[PDB]
């Protein structure tokens, strides 16, 4: 059985810490809502 | 139940102790999170229930008590946060670029950030703290690191 709990307000945190790369890939999405690469 | 505005962790007790499945967005009276975290299951707030209320497998999406409200979408220039709720763990802001997933059916913003499978639902923010999708569905690359789709869903 499922249940939430709070975890925070939605806001933007100025000074947070910036990371991750910004790759541009080709994707597929099938009928059961998976991405797959496509080559 | 609790029904204030803001991210809300997801949790089962059918496994070993408590177990975070994933993440979800409250908003507007409506609960927004990803279809593979509850597979559609009704959900416990205290001593209230939250019903679904439109799903769709393919977006892998689900809200509960109302339809989907989030709208607000990546402007295809500017850096985003992820909101990451890990299990366990404080919820932390994270600063990124996203980068772009090419489909058959047009581009998708996405997200190169890594963390355990159970903060899928934690929402991605633009610089006015609207959520612009939700963290958690996406793909693994060549490396074998993980990059996941911006999901967003429509306000009808
Ligand atoms: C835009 C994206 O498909 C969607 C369309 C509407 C809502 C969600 C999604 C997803 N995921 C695509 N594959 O190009
Ligand atoms: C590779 C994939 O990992 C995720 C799934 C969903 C959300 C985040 C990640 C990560 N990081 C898995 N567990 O199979």
């Amino acid at each position: 059985d499922m249940y939430i709990e709070r975890a925070g307000d939605i806001t933007w945190e100025k000074d947070a810490e910036v990371t991750g790369n910004s790759p541009r890939l080709d994707v597929a999405l099938d009928e059961s809502g998976d991405f797959s690469l496509v080559e | 139940g609790e029904t204030t505005d803001g991210v809300y962790r997801v949790m089962t007790r059918r496994l070993l102790g408590s177990t975070q499945v994933g993440v979800g967005v409250m908003q507007e009276g409506v609960f927004h999170t990803m279809w593979h975290v509850t597979k559609g299951a009704a959900l416990r707030s205290g001593e209230g229930r939250l019903d679904p209320y439109w799903g769709d497998v393919k977006q892998d999406l689900v809200s509960y008590c109302g339809p989907w409200k989030l709208d607000a979408a990546w402007d295809g220039l500017s850096e985003v946060q992820l909101l990451a709720v890990p299990p366990g763990e404080r919820a932390k802001n994270i600063q990124t670029l996203p980068g772009i997933f090419k489909t058959k059916d047009g581009d998708i913003g996405a997200v190169a950030l890594d963390y355990p499978a159970g903060t899928s639902g934690s929402p991605i923010l633009d610089k006015c703290g609207r959520v612009i999708g939700l963290y958690g569905n996406g793909v693994v690359i060549k490396n074998g690191s993980y990059v996941s789709a911006i999901t967003q869903g429509k306000r009808e």
